[PDB]
């Protein structure tokens, strides 16, 4: 049966992980004790007699965000050894959730996996959610994803990181801690699709026209993304995009496999009686570029490749009809070498409001992820945001004392300088 | 003619197929023939 | 089934007439007269 | 006595074949249990050909559902006449080959076609007699394409003399539905010349049109693609089936549309498609059953056939009709215009009439026409390929599995050599 | 055997064609929903002429309804007997003409004279002897004068051996609908002279005449006027759908009617119109019919035939008449005032005759004559061209689009060209 | 289908159009919630379930008057996000709407046309509403405008401009905009109907016999007017006459396309009973100079081309006798180069009476949109206005610092002086 294992790491793991299996309890119809008053199967694993348990692990350092999950709603939910816990955070360095405080408690993690991996028969990806901006979310996260490709071999690793804006940020050693990660992204994940704060602040603010939102309301419609990723596997549909599509589709080149993201109808409630949505509305609306979740303007790059995720009430021709219409815009521009960009996905499972949500009820909903050259100027703009600060070398007394030598910077740049040399070459038309 | 498909199927045999060749019951009369002979034919042991 | 029956869910909560398709393929009974025509037409401007 | 063995492979081709086994077993009367209330006498004269007669008066198909994932699996067995496939029949593999041309042949392709292939060996030892073998598939795709065309490579080995149907659907021209089209018709393309025995070409834009400009449907569902499809695809072995005054099975179609073995690559379209409203309109003539059939946009291909000279075509009426007027109105088409066929070719079209026709018409015709106007399609999936190539784009999939960058180059290779043959008998 | 297509192209041609379908079902009996509910079977017997017969019963126009805006489709449709035409051949475009000839014959209706060319020819092809192609439309907008002579331009070295009659309304002298009526006529006319067979000239103030003189409407509605249109186009035909004691096909009024080439305007008017007031005490007989006929108020053409001569005069009879009081008549009103026919030509007028009436009617005559006095119209048109031609006024929307002014010169020679033997012949 | 997209910029633009919607909501039966209890396609988007939303926009950098349509009876008819609000208005600056703060506002504006031009599926022309005389509709009123050109080419613009009069004016540097928006709007729009304010004051006084109106008696009937050309396209006629067929019947030469328009019966109630109202009546009313809603005398120049909006209960030979008597009239007169100079067009919908509105029913109407000769004495008046207020360079202070240079005023100098060369060498008999 199609299964997936989801694995959160950082704090920013755990509150969108949080919001993540809130909706898919509500997808289900599970109530949050834990009882059903096949779908599940890719999600949750029937225990015993009527009991569902999530096929997820919430590991943290930082005490305070796993056991807020241990002492919320969702206590009766999760298995107890699941949720993993530790004495210190990583407290935004990647030296100490890499090496001095991170071995000690990545152990744990891999036991959790590999009794997942007994429970579950044919398992089909990997989904791993952290921020790079903390310690715990690059520094275990690097940890963990390390030995999963050890371990589990040429399997599909789906992750989501949440990467640094260009003008917000609430920490200021991200730009030491993002590069860090980014090594080792590169070689053991295999789809990760870009994350960014402020672009889902700006989604917040202009589409569901609410001035002060916080993270519970990111956290929720992260979680719409990552449902409607996952869709396929859980409801029947049309043309079914499993995890095994992702890879080949969208990731041309080994090392060019960073993906944005979208979703079309970001509409509040008062908002869907005077506004109609259409497939051929809500296509346009997912590719404009107000609507992505990485503050990022696509005009300035190519679309390398892309995928099209719809859901409910989307016949088959008129997603067609509305790909041909994206190709005739001068726009949206493709790179020359790849005229077959598009790879459509319909469900048929409308998406699940939350109550007391944001987002309204729509019959059709589009998740677009789409490999893009304008990502790298998110990846450059961070390269000129650590190369500021490790001219003069500040914060770096702390990263040295705790394990790793200061020779892990200079790879560290080298690599992410061979990401910057891999995107123009790639975009550039031959 | 036919009404229906499976009316158009049954009296497909029995109008334009492999039945429709003509009965010697549907013909009126069977001509009398002019045969050579109504007595013994002549090399017939 | 736990003794070997091919179990299979109908999964037919009458979302099969959505599934299904809508080709005429019928040339008896086919709809004669005035709503037949006036069905297909698209309804344009209105007349005083 | 004449039987054929279905195969359906991947996404496309088991949502093609549910369709095509609602059209075949209502045409015989078979109900969704499994026994039989028709009500014409004809229907169970020919059920050897696509069904095997059971315990209790239970009919089952000679059909060999394939796939790499259960979840399409579901979806056939949970539908209508889903239930009256065998449940040994259901060969399937876990992993799924994620539009993959090399884990659908290559790696995860042995896998289960050791699984297969003993499969449909215990249907073929079953029947009689093999007119040839049906398979349903689509090129796009990675799971239907590199297992379906491995598939056809096996069992051509294994029985040689024997005909295949080969229904595709190619990559549409306007849109893209999978990213790796390109790859994955040119791989399949290179394999289906040499083993296919004659290849039927479909395209989902051209199904597209005829749902719209024809039946007037405002939204045409994923199903009424399929439903089309069927119709030729019920109608390709109807002198199997029912009698004829004119019979032609696999192989008169095999050796009247194919002038040499390469140029096996034809295109159909089902003659009588009206709107629900405008049937009263037009009348029921055979003249008009082969205006509409010679028609470019009633073509199911992506090909215009007026950019190019048609080869052979053929055509498969069905109903009560006369023979002179088949066969008078098929010189129209060579007399009114003539320069839209082949010179070297006397008697370019062949007719066949088979006086029972499907269930609900009065008359009813499949066209099958190879013409060298195909090779647009050819040079638009060889455009693509070669624009990938060079760069060796999305080939670090294929390349990891075992099939590297040489056998892309004689795949282009043969690619070209197709369209080249195409190309040079226009002149 | 012998048929008719027609079709109807710009608002006027589409709304009196509506009418003249509206005329003829009536004359042949067929209801609005298409069946047969007549009495007599005379009235089945030629009905090929202009209708297909089609399964059930059903009797379908042979129109083809052609417009560039959807406007004018849904006015003949919502109306009665607007929906026997079939839903196929109701072609329309999106943008619309916007009365510009340019954009009718050029831009607009490239993209729209192949949709119509694809049904024009299916509907002559599914029909057995072609006796010609009737088209009405307008020379004064540009949905039916662009895009409509579009459609004649094409239509003739297609078919160059069938006739053609263009029955277009031309602008009226003392007031104008259209400021860009000289632009839209001389162009039309210029496509019209080597193109047309035979033309009939029309004009909407001599049916306003009509309606006040002589039917004494109060009010005549914009309906009247198109229906005095189709009871003549309705009696142009009247040889070919019904017996006679004296036939003449729409051949053999081209042979008589047109002395040379170029001359193929016609001027038409319908005999027996009297008011409601008037019917009890008029005598419908012979002498009367023909005192009505030669009236120069009674012509639905601008044009006043006293200031030229006639050079070829018909006169389509029907009725129970005697033959001699039809030929004697003749004869009387060529005598009476000579000088208004021509003297080169012995035996001027042409008459013919049918032996059924239209209904209620004992007697009715139709009138198609071949005057001088339809120059005064074409130098009309073309004193208004000169007037603006000079200035360049109205004219960069036509040259907008990619057709210069080096054609304006060539429409205004044809224009003085064909006004010269006109005047020549006048002598 | 056929279609049409409004645009209102400014103050004028947006009570105009809050007139003109009223009288489209009662035409077509929406309610002000907007649900009905086929022709409504022309101005109404069917949204959903049976909801209409207008094809418009309200855009003005002055929120106050935005936000009265957004408080009004109508909260419920317009999208929300449709009507675009601004911090500060231009307050009569043309260089303020064109350069400094309009720029920020006219990307947000062009948003939402694309987004109703990609709704729409055949697209005929724009409704342009504002007024050249402030600075919104001028400066922003020309941005939009120009943008639009570039966007949809080739593609018809009916701007209907109020212009300031002779002897009426209520800001002090209205002829300064005027000049300024008249030097974009020759050869960006299409064509361009003239308003003034006070000859709708005189025929409010004269014709309504009401002695105290004020501008929503104003805007009322020239809702009529607007409502009255369009009609073909939502509703049939014997001759009907779309938004395509205007451009090539009332612009013969590239550069000469302001049109007049009169409304010819504007009766008040108890007028209206006592008069017996013809054809023949109307249509002299129609070329009667004080109903003209331009202060401009038709004896002066010569009628170069016109088009007649019947509507109502017309037959073709009453309107056809009429054009008969106004051609044999001698107080008129046409130009000589144009013999056929009338279009007519009859509908056969009488116009709708507004509730609590200042005119009656009436069975027949006419809108005579003519283009004349007549109209270089209201562009000679303001060249006149201007040069004397630009002889010593007043109030160009408040323009050169926002944007603006000194050249600008000098361009669009001969811009008009070009124009009034073009009339009176087109009026002129060769
Ligand atoms: N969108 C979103 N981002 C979050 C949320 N919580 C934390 N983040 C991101 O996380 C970053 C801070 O690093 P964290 O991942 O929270 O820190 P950590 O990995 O837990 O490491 P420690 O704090 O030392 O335990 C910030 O830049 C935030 O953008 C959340 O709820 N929603
Ligand atoms: N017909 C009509 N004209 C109006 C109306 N409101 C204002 N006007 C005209 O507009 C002129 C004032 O300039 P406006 O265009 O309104 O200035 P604005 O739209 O407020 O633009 P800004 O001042 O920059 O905010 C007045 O002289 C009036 O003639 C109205 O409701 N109807
Ligand atoms: N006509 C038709 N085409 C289909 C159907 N299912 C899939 N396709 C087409 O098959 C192509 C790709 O097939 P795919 O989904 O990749 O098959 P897979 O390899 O088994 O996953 C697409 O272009 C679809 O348009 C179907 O039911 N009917
Ligand atoms: N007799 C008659 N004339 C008509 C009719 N409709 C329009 N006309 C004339 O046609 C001219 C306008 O033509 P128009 O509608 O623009 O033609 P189009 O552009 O081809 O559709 C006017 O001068 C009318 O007098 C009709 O029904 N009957
Ligand atoms: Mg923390
Ligand atoms: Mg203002």
């Amino acid at each position: 049966m199609r299964e997936v294992i989801s694995i959160h790491i950082g704090q920013a793991g755990i509150q969108v992980g949080n919001a993540c299996w809130e909706l898919y309890c509500l997808e289900h119809g599970i109530q949050p004790d834990g009882q059903m008053p096949d779908a599940f199967n890719t999600f949750f694993s029937e225990t015993g007699a009527g009991k569902h348990v999530p096929r997820c692990i919430f590991l943290d350092l930082e005490p305070t965000v796993v056991d807020e999950v241990r002492t919320g709603t969702y206590r009766q939910l999760f298995h107890p050894e699941q949720l993993i816990s530790g004495k210190e955070d990583a407290a935004n360095n990647f030296a100490r959730g890499h090496y001095t405080i991170g071995k000690e408690i990545v152990d744990l993690a891999l036991d959790r996996i590999r009794k997942l991996a007994d429970n579950c028969t044919g398992l089909q990806g990997f989904l791993v959610f952290n921020a790079v901006g903390g310690g715990t979310g690059s520094g275990l996260g690097s940890l963990l994803l390390e030995r999963l490709s050890v371990d589990y071999g040429k399997k599909s690793k789906l992750g989501f990181t949440v990467y640094p804006s260009p003008q917000v940020s609430t920490a200021v050693v991200e730009p030491y801690n993002s590069v860090l990660s980014t090594h080792s992204l590169l070689e053991h994940t295999d789809v990760a699709v870009m994350l960014d704060n402020e672009a889902i602040y700006d989604i917040c603010r202009r589409s569901l026209d609410i001035e002060r939102p916080t993270y519970t309301n990111l956290n929720r419609l992260i979680a719409q993304v990552i449902s409607s990723l996952t869709a396929s596997l859980r409801f029947d549909g049309a043309l079914n995009v499993d995890i095994t599509e992702f890879q080949t589709n969208l990731v041309p080149y080994p090392r060019i496999h960073f993906m944005l993201s979208s979703y079309a109808p970001i509409i509040s409630a008062e908002k869907a009686y005077h506004e109609q949505l259409s497939v051929a509305e809500i296509t346009n609306a997912a590719f404009e570029p107000a609507s992505m979740m990485v503050k990022c303007d696509p005009r300035h790059g190519k679309y390398m490749a892309c995928c099209l995720m719809y859901r409910g009430d989307v016949v088959p021709k008129d997603v067609n009809a509305s790909v041909a219409t994206i190709k005739t815009k001068r726009t949206i521009q493709f790179v020359d070498w790849c005229p077959t960009g598009f790879k459509c996905g319909i469900n048929y499972q409308p998406p699940t409001v939350v109550p007391g949500g944001d987002l309204a009820k729509v019959q059709r909903a589009v998740c677009m992820i789409s490999n893009s050259t304008a990502i790298g100027e998110i990846f450059s703009r961070l390269d000129h945001k650590f190369d500021l600060m490790y001219a003069k070398r500040a914060f770096v007394h702390w990263y040295v004392g705790e394990g790793m030598e200061e020779g892990e910077f200079s790879e560290a740049r080298e690599d992410l300088a061979a990401l910057e040399k891999d995107f123009e070459e790639v975009g550039a038309e031959s | 003619g036919p009404r229906s498909w499976a009316e158009d199927c049954n009296q497909y045999r029995t109008t334009r197929g492999s039945k429709s060749y003509s009965t010697l019951e549907d013909a009126g009369r069977v001509p009398e023939r002019y045969s050579r002979t109504n007595y013994v034919p002549f090399l017939a042991e | 089934d736990g003794q070997g029956g091919y179990v299979a869910r109908p999964l037919s909560g009458s979302a099969v007439a959505l599934r299904a398709s809508r080709v005429p393929m019928d040339h008896y009974d086919y709809p004669v007269g005035n709503a037949a025509a006036a069905a297909e037409v698209p309804p344009g401007k209105r007349i005083v | 006595m004449r039987e054929i063995v279905h195969i359906q492979g991947g996404q496309c081709g088991n949502q093609i074949g549910a369709k095509f086994w609602e059209v075949v077993s209502d045409e015989h009367g078979i109900d969704p249990t499994g026994t039989y209330h028709g009500d014409s006498d004809l229907q169970l004269e020919r059920i050897n050909v696509y069904f095997n007669e059971a315990t209790g008066g239970r009919y089952v198909p000679r059909a060999i559902l394939m796939d790499l994932e259960p979840g399409t699996m579901d979806s056939v067995r949970s539908g209508p006449y889903g239930q009256i496939f065998r449940p040994d029949n259901f060969v399937f593999g876990q992993t799924g080959a994620g539009n993959n041309w090399a884990k659908g042949h290559y790696t995860e392709g042995a896998e289960l076609i050791d699984s297969v292939l003993d499969v449909v060996r215990k249907e073929a030892e079953s029947c009689d007699c093999l007119q040839g073998f049906q398979v349903c598939h689509s090129l796009g795709g990675g799971t239907g394409s590199g297992m379906g065309t491995l598939l056809i490579s096996k069992i051509r080995e294994e029985y040689p003399d024997r005909m295949m149907l080969t229904f595709s659907v190619v990559p549409s021209p306007k849109v893209s539905d999978t990213v790796v089209e390109p790859y994955n018709a040119t791989l399949s393309v290179h394999q289906l010349v040499e083993n296919a025995d004659e290849c039927m070409v479909l395209d989902n834009e051209a199904l597209y049109d005829i749902c719209f400009r024809t039946l007037k449907l405002t939204t045409p569902t994923f199903g009424d693609l399929n439903h089309l499809i069927s119709a030729v695809m019920s109608g390709i072995t109807c002198c199997l089936r029912f009698p004829g005054q004119l019979n032609a099975d696999l192989r008169k179609l095999a050796v009247n549309l194919i002038p040499f073995p390469r140029l096996h690559f034809f295109m159909v379209g089902f003659t009588p498609l009206t709107s629900r409203g405008s049937q009263q309109y037009r009348a029921l003539t055979v003249p008009e059953l082969t205006q509409q059939m010679w028609d470019a946009k009633n073509m199911m291909c992506a090909a215009d056939p007026r950019h190019g000279r048609y080869l052979t075509a053929s055509a498969l009426f069905r109903g009560r009709m006369s023979t002179k007027e088949v066969d008078e109105q098929m010189l129209n088409v060579q007399n009114k215009n003539s320069s839209y066929f082949v010179e070297w070719i006397p008697n370019n079209v062949k007719s066949s009439v088979c006086d029972i026709p499907p269930k609900g018409l009065k008359m009813s015709a499949t066209f099958i026409g190879n013409s060298t106007a195909i090779q647009e399609m050819f040079k638009r999936v060889s455009e693509q390929f070669t624009a990938m190539f060079r760069r060796k784009a999305f080939l670090h999939w294929y390349t990891g599995e075992g099939m590297d960058e040489m056998e892309f180059t004689e795949a282009e290779s043969n690619m070209n050599d197709l369209v080249s043959e195409y190309q040079q008998y226009q002149d």
